[PDB]
Parts: structure tokens; C-alpha cells; sequence
């Protein structure tokens, strides 16, 4: 019965049409250092073939620099460590 | 050929797909029934063909002869595998030869199927329903169609199909139709109705389509756009 | 298949419905080569009728033959009678009573016509659109169909209709289809398309069914913008 259950945009169409549109998220998902894209588009045709949310099973990541005593070093950090693994 | 016509009915794509046997049948009509009526097959190059299997015992006019055929594999059907039916009889002074080749289909076009549910008006009659599987935007010809219901190839007595006619956009495109009658209630439930279309231009020569009340036009729209100021993930 | 072969011809009603003129012509393919022909046209009642004329001496077979047309009254021809000519040959009397008249009687049934619009995929592709006209459940055969756009008869090249075919339910029932191509732009807010159907088993000898963008059903959206 559930025609489409895209978790990228949380669009579920039971044939009901449910779409959650979280406001807090940066334009670019690759890094947080990007404008805040408030616009949201939900093309049903395209969706039935640039994500906004994050899947529960998906654990994104981005590389960031760190400097303590020596030289700047790049280390990976997960945007949702709870999903990855008080 | 001018005197004494010779029929030649090659194997259609349906038998290649379902029966899986390319048999080239050739016969002679309006001829005498004596002996010496030998029907043989050979390639124009000179090579012969397999034995004529599954001959026809009875004849329309009890013509004492043996139809010529060959159980060749599908490889002898692509573009460059021609054939020749030779017939000999005492009445004629010399044997008659009939050469046949492939149409060499050109301007291949991926079939574009656009199905749509039965018309609303039928529902008011409430006596019977009919479904269409019109196909268009395809080339070359020789497109097969069938109506499946949960892997149940429906008999030709249930569904009918038409030959393809030239499309108005251009002559390098054809279109065909295939209807199937059922009861209105059966259509109401959907019953996993599907249409299977086989065409050489298709990458796999098999394409399935289906339709239901939902597919056509749902009047209701229980749209629920949850704003969810802050979810981040799937809330 | 054994001699007396008749090549495919258009016996359809449009033969007289497009120009509104009775036309009577009967011939056999590959006729015997002879000078002139023993024309003879008479009704089954017994009285003779005006013979055809306008013999066009032009054939691809180069076989000396004759072919023409004859216009007769409508009451008698459409009197439930399968009018048949009686043209014979000069060498030997051979009355060819070929039924150029349509089959009257047998069984009358309303040809149910449904006018269905193009699929959503076709319009979304935004390349073209096809409107379907299904004619079903009628008798006898030879049901004609045509298209119009508010008195604007579109060229036959635009649309196309299948010749009648028997129905799977029973031989008496038939069915046919007529497709019409058109751009999507007009199908959105352009003009209305009408599929007229002509059949002997009709009260006015013709009906009509129109369609346009709103041919579907009114959509009832229920939007619920749930917010924090
Ligand atoms: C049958 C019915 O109650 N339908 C409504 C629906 O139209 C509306 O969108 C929804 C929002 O709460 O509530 C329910």
C-alpha cells in the first residue's frame, strides 16, 4: 500500500501524504559552514525515481582540523554520532 | 512467381517467445494431388536447413505432399539469415523457388507505454468492465502483448489485440491496441491486473505495466505537511 | 482465395457521409479483357434504374475494364434493402450482384462511446498528448467515427481510427478505437475535442462527446500544515 517511503525527505505516500520539513539545517549538507536554505521542494515525480534530513541508519561525517601542540591535523567527525554507534 | 502461388508463413515473434521454435512453413495451393510434390528449404548461400519436423498430415484439398519447415534456432532470424523454399512437381516444367529475408528493422524506438484506467461512464452501467493496454511510440513492428493476472496468461478468447498501424507523427513509429473484457466487480478489486508487452527494440523484450483506481485520479488528498520546527532526522 | 478475389475497399459510411452523395460502384479484380461492358442496373422490385457513368479508363493492371458511379434515391436504397448491382459482361451474361449496400437489419445496438484523456505520464513528458475514443457494444458493423474542435474538423492525418473488429464476448458485439494526437499546451487551457460517432443503429444517425482539461473529476485537497 505504501507507494513511496523516501527517507531522504521523509516523504511517505500510503495512497496519506506525509512530509516533515525540519527547519534547522544548513544549505549544504557536506559541511555546516553554508547558508541556511529555508526553501523546500518536494517534486513527487522526481522523488519517485540534495537531501535535507538525516536517515536513522545513515551516519554522515565531515573532516575538520585540530591544533593542540604541534601542527593542524585533519580528523573525521560524525554529525550524528548517536546514530553511528547520558 | 506468376503461376501456381506458393504460401510462405514465417514464425512470428509470439512463437519465438512462447513456443520457442522458428519454423518457416511454405506450401503450394491450387495444384494437383499427385506425387513428386517435394517441399525443401535451403539458404540462398547454398547451405541447407534442419529436417522438416512436425509435418502436416492432413491437407485442405488432400494434396499428397509434405510441407517444408526447419526447427532452426532463433539465431537465424536477426538480419542476415535468409531462406529459400523449393517446390517441385511433375505438372510444372521446373521447380519453383521462393526466397525470404528479414525486414531489417530500422530507426529503433524504445516502446513508450501509457496505460489509463477504464472510462468513468462504464462504471455507471455496472454491467461489465473493459481494460486497455494501448501501446505507442515503438519501432519496428511485431510487438506482442498479453494480459496477466498473478502469473496467469489469459486466453485469447478473453482478451483481444489489434495489429499496429502507422502513427501520425511519422512513418517510423507504429501503435497498437489490446483490450480485455472482465466483470465490473473484478476491476473494482484490481486483482493484480498486468499487461506484458514484448518487443525486439526493448533491452529485454519484456515490459510489464499495471493500473488501479489509485493510479488514475484519487479525488481525496489527505495531505499532512508536518512543519516540525526541529527534527533534523526523520521525526 | 480461389478466383473471384475482391481487393480491399472502403465500404464505410463515410463514402457517402463526407460528401453526402449516394455512390454506387461494383467491380471484380482482374476482369476479363474485353471491349466495353454490358452495364445493367435495376432494382429488386423489377423496374430498371439509371445506370452508372463516368467510366475512368485508367488501371495499373492495364486490363480493359470499366468503373464508375451511380447516384440513386435515398428512401429506396435505405429501405432495409441490401442494394446489389446487376452489371453483366459482353462475352457472357455474368450478373455480379455485389452488395455495395450496407447490411440493414440483423441487429441494432447503441454504440457506447467513451472519450478518455491522455495518461499523466504523456502530459508530464510535455512532448505531445493522445486522446482516445473507444466505441463498444454495437451491431451491425461499419461504424464511422470523426473528430471536431468546435466546428473545426481536424485533418484525417491528425487522428486515426481502427477498422471494426469482433468482440470476445460474442461475434455480434464489436468495438473500435480512434486516437488523436495534440500538443499538451492546448490540452491544458486550449480548445475542446469532440469525438463524433455515426452508426445506422442511432436515432439521429450520429452522436457526439466532448472533452477538455477538466474532463476528470474535481480534486478535493485537505491540506493540514501541522506546526510546532
Ligand atoms: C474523513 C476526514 O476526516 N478527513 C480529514 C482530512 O480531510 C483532513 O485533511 C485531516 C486533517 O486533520 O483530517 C481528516
Amino acid at each position: 500500500i505504501v507507494l513511496v517511503d523516501n527517507k531522504c525527505k521523509c516523504a511517505r505516500i500510503t495512497s496519506n501524504i506525509r512530509i516533515i520539513v525540519p527547519l534547522n539545517n544548513r544549505e549544504n549538507i557536506s559541511d555546516p559552514t553554508s547558508p541556511l536554505r529555508t526553501r523546500f521542494v518536494y517534486h513527487l515525480s522526481d522523488l519517485c525515481k540534495t537531501c535535507y534530513t538525516y536517515d536513522r541508519n545513515k551516519c554522515y561525517t565531515a573532516v575538520v582540523p585540530l591544533v593542540y601542540g604541534g601542527e593542524t591535523k585533519m580528523v573525521e567527525t560524525a554529525l550524528t554520532p548517536d546514530a553511528c554507534y547520558h | 512467381d506468376t503461376a501456381i502461388r506458393v504460401f510462405a508463413i514465417p514464425p512470428s515473434f509470439a512463437s519465438i517467445f512462447l513456443t520457442k521454435s522458428t519454423k518457416l512453413t511454405c506450401l503450394v495451393t491450387d495444384l494437383t494431388t499427385y506425387d513428386s510434390v517435394t517441399i525443401s528449404w535451403t539458404r540462398q548461400n547454398g547451405e541447407a536447413v534442419k529436417t522438416h519436423t512436425n509435418i502436416s498430415e492432413s491437407h485442405p484439398n488432400a494434396t499428397f505432399s509434405a510441407v517444408g519447415e526447419a526447427s532452426i534456432c532463433e539465431d537465424d532470424w536477426n538480419s542476415g539469415e535468409r531462406f529459400t523454399c523449393t517446390v517441385t512437381h511433375t505438372d510444372l516444367p521446373s521447380p519453383l523457388k521462393q526466397t525470404i529475408s528479414r525486414p531489417k528493422g530500422v530507426a529503433l524506438h524504445r516502446p513508450d507505454v501509457y496505460l489509463l484506467p477504464p472510462a468513468r461512464e462504464q462504471l455507471n452501467l455496472r454491467e461489465s468492465a473493459t481494460i486497455t493496454c494501448l501501446v505507442t511510440g515503438f519501432s519496428p513492428a511485431d510487438v506482442f502483448v498479453q494480459w496477466m493476472q498473478r502469473g496467469q496468461p489469459l486466453s485469447p478468447e478473453k482478451y483481444v489485440t489489434s495489429a499496429p498501424m502507422p502513427e501520425p507523427q511519422a512513418p517510423g513509429r507504429y501503435f497498437a491496441h489490446s483490450i480485455l473484457t472482465v466483470s465490473e466487480e473484478e476491476w473494482n478489486t484490481g486483482e493484480t491486473y498486468t499487461c506484458v508487452v514484448a518487443h525486439e527494440a526493448l533491452p529485454n523484450r519484456v515490459t510489464e505495466r499495471t493500473v488501479d483506481k489509485s493510479t488514475g485520479k484519487p479525488t481525496l488528498y489527505n495531505v499532512s505537511l508536518v512543519m516540525s520546527d526541529t527534527a533534523g532526522t526523520c521525526y
